[PDB]
């Protein structure tokens, strides 16, 4: 999914 | 113009040792070679007016405007072609600066040499410099048509190889920091370091986050249990599955101030943030009710803050703001969003700092609840938000807010990460005021995030920016540890792969993983990983990104370098053993000046701290002494060698070949390592280029490092058998007789031999042939080395391979060894299956018959039917 | 080895040990266990890339999203002799393993259309080897076979299924080191392939498998082939898993013969497996049981490390708290965190 | 998953 | 902490006390002119070196006459700088930051004033700076900005009010  | 070769460069090369990225096209001027511009009518203004920025070009004239100063009065392409490839990635912003043109082959080809940014863009660029300038020297004019397509066909090529910019972040901090790094075949990783110090990163995650932390965070009430258990503060709130349970589970929760979202993740929809009233709870239960069966959560006031630990420690704060408008004089909303949209630090997406604000009917939502919508005008200083929830990217705001964290609630958030266990972590906390401890100010933990994303805290609205990849390098390669492993950089004409096998054998006896390559396979510790040809940087690369390897040991080929550059950047060791005039004519380097500057690349990339190993006795190879920024080390086999004299009366470090000896001059002091008789790959000490090749093997790892004794211990072991080494000086014994199997090439190889039968004290010396058919003209050279070194020569020159016709390499043969000593029986049979390569019984008891056959394989079976010792 | 454990309150996962020393399992997977590792581990597409950038032998095959092409890939691929799965994962279904003619990977393909859009694999001849690797060191190697019956003398496989089927080392689920035969269409299938059905008498000697796959729980075998296997194939075996990324790994290896080199026996590297389980090692069908709990304490608490923290506890009927504080205050001159509960509150320095 |  | 001697403790002789001593770990040594020209450096090389300012004090004395002759005084200490260690140099002085073309080892400047060229032309080569700006005493690492404090909250400045104390600071910080 990334950069939460 | 027709282009008939592509090569791409990524490393070290012949035309730079800085500029790594390199295109090189081979260029075919089948016109315009013989138009230098001016009988090009209009190809000035046509050029300028499809591309008005060729200004800024400078060529001789050190001038702007330097390359129009030209154009007119031609450079038959040369310059236009590599300028306008360059200009045309400039224009889409993907900035390369550096070329050359040379000429080669027959007139008219050119080697066009331009640096690029991207890969596919600067391919790209290329064709479409080479059509632009193609059709303004037929016409007069380009469409802006074809301009603007291939403009916009760059700006995709160069956007689909991005790396996104939480990676950006890291790799250019571990650039700054010297660590080298390669991207992966697989799921979008990048290596950092070599060897047994590699690490992996993917965006936000690494090598050292684990699995059963990313799960337990990516798990919202598995998180709020493990928090709660350990004393952390939470939100209060129950789980209704979508039952109209509302009104009774306020008086568990606090009443109706409540937080209802979907049950289920699936964005941030759904979502009702303040309750005030039952059918408000119901209109939110509607809402929620879409997603699978969060719910009353207790209402907390306070801002959304961003807080960001790395290894257990704390690095930076964010507070984040929802976009918004404010009544700024008594403006209308729709008024004030175009005010404020103006501002020009507002651009695109992920472009400017801040971002610009939309309105949609999400956003009139929002402003309806507030009791506004886009005619409304705002009383003086009232605040008016267009979203539910802050994001840089939908137009809020980020203040950094790091130097204000209370010390209870630093040690609080570092805690959080650990009971949760991640590395990089980002944790959401609801606050009125950070510098107070959450329990004065009734604030909460409310999310932890698994590898969160930096813009934040690199490119903050208000505030200073934080070097946030400094503290993730630091866990990764901690102070005082390597990031790479010590390489052994082996180059030259002649000697590379016995060079190659014997240092890596000295190496192996300290008991670490040694990995190499070389002509014949890939190694790690006497297993084979491949077989055939291996040199080169691909090749290169299966022992860098190996996570056993300790040492790399690589024999380099010119083929490698003018095809692709060096693997690498920077080496330990590099060793240069002899320029000689081999392979001229191919690759474009015709001379042997020119082959010298391709052997340099290695000394060139020395590390300043280590060290280059010169040949002192081969006048092209001492030069380089020269252009080395590093430590100089030289080898010779003549003590007696001024340049190796007045090295080590500056206190430098040398060996040489003295007294029966190989051994190491440092400074004042003689240390002897052996006698060349005892060391097994010299025949003897009758073999004068295995000495050679020993002493340098034997320097290198010395200067690095390596005691005395070890180095004894590896040459006294080390072998070079048949079957080890085919064809390399396979010396068969036969009862009171000897037969030579080699394979020499160039010249070099045969005076190198010739050397060592001059030795034999024996009987007769015959050979039995000479070179194949593609060679150059040295057929004579080869007939003059065996006219004085052997007393029975018989010519076999027609192979099966027949390159050229039939027997007339063997008659260019007979004609040289005539030339030179016409008294030894200078037979020509031409078969070399069985009848010269057997007829070893016209030799006497211990002469020596020395083979040159086309293929080793078959020479060193034939001589196995005769039953040798 | 007088660790502490405790269950946690979340995702069913255990803890070992007390305070900094403290280490958490699930299952086979631990806090030693990295995400990228695991992650492509499960990549089927990205593991074989990977491992063949490395040197490492990976079966030959291709990608067909469906298209009638399989009678061009094999020019590529090597001929008939190839292994057509659904190009998804979903199950041990749809598999063919050797086909040998056009018609047949059309059967299969038909079968492999019923997943997402692994395909014209080389089929290569050996066993099924399982290799358990724990701390890049090589733990445990046993071989997989399939549940089958054998041509004992001259009766049917309904009758020979009965026969053996009473060995009393067959017991339920998990109860007994093997397990029962049960036939169903899918046996069937797998039977009539053969040449064989229930009411078929087999040859003397002849082996009829129930079964595509082995597995235990299915009622198959497993042999320990530990001390069996070559040192060049440790080597491989323990690069494969630091090329991945993982510290507990399964690898599934074809092979002929484990005693020889790979690369001699024409063996593949077929899967690599994140945190596989170890009924087949713990409590093998012939040979002897290996302790593998052992290395894998072994990495988390390092021969020489502690466990436990220390422990001062205080009681009586008076003077316990004001002990207690005093006793943390000393303590917390050395520099060290001091936690402490009493009668007021949970302190942590 | 487990048990692979 | 303890005063081991009392008195003009500058110069060789004193130099030679803390470096034999068998507990020390670091050794900060302030350098004077009459120290040097009596009888040269007591160390040989060093890991940093700290050249303050160049002024026409002393001068007549020890033979020096000129302002240009006291600024080959003072660079003797710039020019034993080992070349892994670092000269620290005042940017907003004429005769010292000269003295960057004569050093070996790596230059780091300080100043009172961001908006100087030689800081500018610096980090934008990825040097080290160390200016006062908005109230804070700072360093300039390449393009990121580390603030170490306020003038107004370290005592040894007059609440911001005395920028020789000031400049003083800065220059201690940047040798840490
Ligand atoms: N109990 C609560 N009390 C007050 N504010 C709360 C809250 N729960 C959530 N919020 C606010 O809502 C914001 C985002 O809502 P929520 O946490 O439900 O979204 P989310 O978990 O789906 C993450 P994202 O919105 O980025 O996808 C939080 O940062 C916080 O400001
Ligand atoms: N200085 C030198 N050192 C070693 N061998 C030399 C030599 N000069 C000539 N030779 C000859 O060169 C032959 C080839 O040696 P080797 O295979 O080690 O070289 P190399 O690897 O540089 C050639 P390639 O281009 O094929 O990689 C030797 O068998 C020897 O006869
Ligand atoms: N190319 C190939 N050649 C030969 N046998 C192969 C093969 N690919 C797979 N196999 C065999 O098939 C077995 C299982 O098939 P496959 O690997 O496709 O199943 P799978 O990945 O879904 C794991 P599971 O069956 O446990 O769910 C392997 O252990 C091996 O014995
Ligand atoms: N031997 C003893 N040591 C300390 N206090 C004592 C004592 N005998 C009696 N006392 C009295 O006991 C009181 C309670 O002390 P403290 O609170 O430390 O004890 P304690 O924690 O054992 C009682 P609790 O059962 O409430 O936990 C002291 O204030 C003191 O007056
Ligand atoms: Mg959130
Ligand atoms: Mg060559
Ligand atoms: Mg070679
Ligand atoms: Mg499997
Ligand atoms: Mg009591
Ligand atoms: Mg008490």
């Amino acid at each position: 999914d990334d950069d939460d | 113009m027709k282009i008939l070769k592509t090569l791409t460069l990524r490393g070290p090369n012949y035309w730079s040792i800085r500029r790594k990225k390199l295109i090189v096209m081979r260029l075919d001027l089948e016109d315009l070679a013989e138009r230098p511009s001016n009988s090009i009518p209009g190809f000035y203004e046509g050029l300028i007016k499809v591309l008005p920025s060729l200004v800024e070009h400078f060529c001789s004239p050190g001038y702007q405007g330097g390359f129009l100063e030209r154009v007119k009065e031609g450079t038959y392409m040369g310059h236009i072609v590599e300028h306008v490839a360059l200009e045309l990635q400039e224009l889409v912003g993907m900035t390369a600066g550096f070329g050359r043109t040379r000429e080669t082959s027959t007139p008219g080809v050119y080697n066009v040499v331009y640096e690029y940014v991207d890969e596919q863009a600067g391919r790209y660029a290329g064709r479409a410099a080479v059509r632009l300038c193609r059709s303004l020297v037929d016409t007069g004019d380009y469409p802006r048509l074809e301009l603007e397509k291939d403009l916009e066909d760059l700006r995709d090529l160069g956007a689909n190889s991005a790396l996104g910019p939480s990676t950006e972040t890291i790799v250019t901090e571990a650039e700054a920091r010297k660590i080298p790094w390669m991207l992966l075949s697989a799921r979008a990783m990048v290596q950092l370091g070599y060897g047994v110090y590699q690490q992996r990163i993917q965006a936000t995650l690494s090598s050292h986050s684990g699995i059963l932390g990313v799960e337990l965070a990516c798990d919202k009430e598995g998180t709020k249990t493990i928090l709660q258990d350990a004393g952390i503060p939470v939100p209060r709130g129950t789980t209704i599955q979508y039952f109209d349970d509302l009104e009774e589970a306020i008086n568990d929760v606090g009443g109706y101030p409540v937080v209802i979202k979907p049950l289920d993740g699936n964005h941030g929809r759904g979502i009702t943030i303040n309750v005030r009233h039952w059918q408000e709870a119901i209109a939110a239960y509607d809402l929620a009710a879409e997603e699978s069966k969060i719910i009353v959560e207790r209402y907390y006031e306070g801002s959304d803050h961003r807080v960001l630990v790395v290894n257990g420690k704390l690095v930076a704060v964010a507070e984040r703001i929802p976009a918004h408008v404010t009544g700024d004089g008594s403006s209308t909303i729709s008024e004030l969003i175009e005010k404020t949209n103006q501002d020009p630090n507002r651009g695109d997406g992920h472009d400017n700092i801040l971002t610009k604000i939309v309105v949609n009917k999400t956003a009139i939502d929002v402003m309806e609840r507030q009791g506004y919508n886009l005619d409304s005008v705002l009383p003086k200083d009232e605040v008016v938000y267009l979203r539910a929830t802050a994001n840089l990217s939908t137009g809020g705001i980020a203040i950094d807010r790091t130097d204000d964290i209370h010390p209870e609630n630093i040690w609080l958030m570092e805690r959080v990460a650990k009971v949760i266990g991640l590395d990089i972590a980002g944790i959401d906390v609801v606050t009125s005021d950070i510098s107070k401890p959450l329990r004065e100010t009734n604030g909460v933990i409310v999310e932890v995030n698994a590898a969160p994303g930096f813009r934040m805290h690199v490119a903050p609205s208000q505030g200073l920016p934080r070097n946030v990849a400094a503290p993730v390098l630091d866990m990764l390669f901690p102070p005082g540890t390597p990031s790479r492993i010590p390489i052994l950089a082996v180059t030259g004409t002649n000697g590379k792969t016995t060079t190659t096998r014997l240092l890596a054998h000295i190496y192996r006896q300290t008991g670490k993983t040694v990995g190499y390559t070389s002509t014949d396979a890939i190694y790690i510790n006497e297993y084979c990983v491949e077989k055939g040809d291996n040199t080169g940087p691909q090749s290169a690369g299966v022992i860098l990104r190996d996570p056993t390897v300790e040492v790399a040991v690589l024999e380099t080929a010119r083929g490698g370098i003018l095809r692709a550059g060096l693997a690498f950047d920077s080496c330990d060791v590099g060793v240069v053993l002899n320029v000689a005039a081999d392979h001229l004519g191919l690759g474009d380097i015709d001379t042997i000046e020119q082959m010298a500057k391709v052997k340099s690349v290695i000394a060139e990339v020395v590390d300043p701290s280590g060290y280059a190993v010169l040949n002192a006795d081969d006048p092209l190879v001492a030069a380089m002494a020269d252009k080395v920024k590093a430590k100089v080390a030289y080898f010779s086999m003549n003590p007696d060698n001024p340049i190796i004299q007045a090295h080590v009366r500056r206190n430098g470090i040398a060996a040489v070949y003295e007294s029966g000896y190989l051994s190491i001059l440092e400074g004042s002091w003689t240390l002897r390592v052996e006698q060349a008789k005892l060391i097994p790959m010299t025949m003897g000490g009758m073999a004068p280029f295995m000495i050679a090749n020993a002493l340098a093997a034997c320097l290198a790892a010395f200067v690095n490092g390596l005691d005395v004794e070890v180095i004894r211990q590896g040459v006294r072991t080390f072998t070079t058998s048949a079957e080890q080494t085919p064809g390399r000086m396979n010396l068969f014994n036969l009862g009171q007789h000897h037969a030579l199997v080699d394979y020499a090439h160039n010249p070099a190889g045969y005076r190198a031999v010739g050397d060592f039968v001059k030795n034999w004290q024996g009987q007769r010396f015959g050979v039995v042939g000479g070179p194949g058919d593609r060679r150059d003209s040295d057929l004579i050279e080869l007939g003059q080395i065996a006219a004085q070194v052997f007393d029975r020569i018989i010519v076999k020159e027609d192979d099966d391979k027949r390159g050229r016709s039939e027997g007339e390499t063997a008659d260019l043969i007979v004609k040289g060894i005539l030339q030179e000593n016409p008294g030894a029986s200078y037979e020509v049979i031409l078969d070399e299956t069985i009848a010269l390569n057997k007829a070893l019984d016209q030799v006497e008891e211990k002469g020596l018959v020395v083979v040159f056959p086309e293929s080793v394989t078959r020479a060193i079976d034939l001589i196995k039917v005769r039953n040798p010792i």
